[PDB]
């Protein structure tokens, strides 16, 4: 039956289908025109605005509310931010930002973060969203009206928010995988309970530091005008920390089982976007050689986060190379290891000779020893792959030449060419007759610049 | 009302044509939502989708003109 027999209940679901499909549409291009009429000259009409919320952030309440003009008018705002025009838009985005940190709208941002507590509602969700589209560039004077507005209107109510921010958030935990494995066994909401908050959160904190402030990395750590102190670079290792259990685990579940469903794919990839977003404002504490910002990271407990962070890509890199239908996820799988290295990369750049703090990098490279070999041998796979493919006892093995030769005369080439032992020749035959310009166009092109940052 | 009357037999008589003549039930016979979701959402990516195309263009909508100018010329002048 398909609504025949019932009249009324056939438009009431027709309107409940036309609100789902039909009404979400994109006429809506409104955003720098309505911001631009209200930046029109007294005080501005966009002026007083802010000085709504900036006076209703300030009004002690003990919470917050939602207050749904505020996510209309906190997400208006921020839906308005080759060698010349890399540098006509870089000036066009710094002049979309000076129409709204002139505007005392870096307050708005840093007041209603300061007032809810530790509550993470939508209210708190639709301001992160601005407080990055206005610091996207790596923006510098307003990374300074932030810290000295943190200085001469001392707030402990800030970083008391921000470690309240950051204590749950997240974590992809598989218990309620399995419950949501089961139920629909027979009949989203898993995904690190809305990992797109926790995406926009480190990726606010790191853009407060780009560029280098030497005093905004260093504000972060002893926070020294204030009475008690929050200590947010050690309290940052420990949601890295927590993340690194989440996706260690939820490769354990699939140790045999090994054919990834559709369904693990689509949560096991945002999993991975918080683990890539959460080392990339790692970088950022560090980079700018700020050494007493990597003294204390260097005591903290992320050399173990970053040995079992090995411990996935020892397997995951092989055993996701078997399939095509991982192909998709291996790219960003090796996207991570990619951005690891980079920060502890930024580790070593203030070591003398022996310096202590690469004595540890030997350590836990030490202490993880059995797990870097499958990685460098991993590489060694794709990376004799190019000249082995381009020999000219392989280029005119059997062929002329046509992109394809056979399943066999590939197999005793490498057993001819005398570079790959015979176990290792299968794991290239897993099931790369072959594409002799495909499979190195696959293959070889994430291994190289990957496995760069290693050597 | 005279739209989902065009549709609720139509659809269903092309269902009950090709029981005879013919997967196919596997798909119109699923649960209502997601058969009316499915019914809907493919008129934009038959005779009847000529219509929704014509109605949603004539939903768009003048006092629009003059209110948004007024509240905004009420805080140009004044603090």
């Amino acid at each position: 039956p398909l609504y025949n027999l019932p009249r009324h209940r056939a438009v009431n679901l027709f309107l409940q289908g036309y609100e789902k499909s039909w009404i979400e549409t994109e006429e809506h291009y409104f955003e720098d025109k309505l911001i631009e009429d209200l930046a029109k000259p007294r005080v501005d009409p966009l002026h007083q605005l802010i000085l709504l919320f900036s006076r209703t952030a300030l009004t002690e309440k003990c919470k917050l509310e939602e207050d749904f003009l505020y996510m209309a008018y906190a997400d208006i705002m921020a839906k308005s931010c080759s060698f010349e025009e890399k540098e006509m838009e870089k000036q066009k985005l710094l002049y979309q930002q000076a129409r709204l940190h002139d505007r005392g709208a870096a307050e708005m941002v840093l007041q209603t973060i300061s007032a809810s507590k530790g509550e993470t509602g939508p209210m708190v969700a639709a301001t992160l969203k601005l407080g990055i589209a206005i610091l996207n560039g790596g923006n510098s004077t307003v990374q300074q009206k932030m810290l000295e507005y943190l200085k001469e209107k001392k707030d402990v109510g800030f970083f008391q928010s921000l470690a309240g921010l950051m204590q749950s958030c997240s974590v992809l935990d598989l218990n309620a995988f399995e419950r949501q494995n089961k139920a629909e066994g027979l009949g989203g909401e898993k995904v690190l309970q809305d990992d797109e908050f926790t995406c926009d959160l480190f990726r606010f904190l790191q853009l407060l530091c780009e560029g280098h402030n030497s005093d905004f990395q260093n504000y972060l750590r002893t926070q020294t005008g204030n009475n008690t102190t929050v200590n947010i670079i050690i309290s940052t290792v420990d949601y890295l920390l927590r993340v690194q259990e989440s996706i260690s685990d939820f490769y354990w579940y699939y140790s045999g089982k090994d054919v990834i469903d559709e369904q693990g794919q689509r949560n096991f990839s945002k999993a991975i976007q918080v683990a890539k977003q959460v080392f990339n404002t790692l970088t950022e504490y560090i980079q700018g050689p700020c050494t007493g910002n990597q003294q204390s990271l260097a005591h903290s407990r992320l050399w173990d986060a970053v040995v079992g962070f090995l411990h996935v890509f020892a397997h995951m890199q092989m055993k996701l190379s078997q399939d095509s239908s991982q192909i998709e996820l291996l790219k960003e799988l090796m996207d991570l290891q990619k951005d690891m290295v980079v920060m502890l990369l930024s580790m070593l750049e203030g070591n003398v000779v022996n310096g202590t703090i690469g004595k540890q990098m030997v350590d836990m490279l030490v202490e993880s020893s059995n797990n870097v070999e499958m990685i460098l041998k991993f590489f060694d796979m794709f990376l004799k792959l190019k000249d082995l493919t381009s020999s000219d006892t392989f280029k005119e093995y059997d062929p002329d030449g046509k992109g394809v030769i056979s399943k066999r005369d590939f197999h005793k080439a490498m057993e001819s060419h005398k570079h790959y032992t015979q176990s290792e020749t299968e794991f290239l035959l897993s099931c790369a007759t072959l594409d002799y310009e495909e499979f190195v166009k696959r293959f070889h092109e994430p291994a190289k610049d990957i496995g760069f940052n290693v050597a | 009302d005279d739209f989902v009357a065009k549709l609720q037999d139509n659809q269903r008589f092309r269902y009950n044509e090709v029981m005879q003549a013919l997967e196919e039930i596997r798909d119109q016979l699923l649960d209502f939502h997601e058969d009316l979701m499915t019914h809907c959402g493919i008129e934009l990516d038959l005779t009847i989708r000529g219509r929704l195309l014509s109605l949603v263009e004539k939903v768009t909508y003048t006092l629009q003109q003059l209110i948004s100018e007024t509240m905004v010329r009420w805080a140009q002048e004044s603090v």
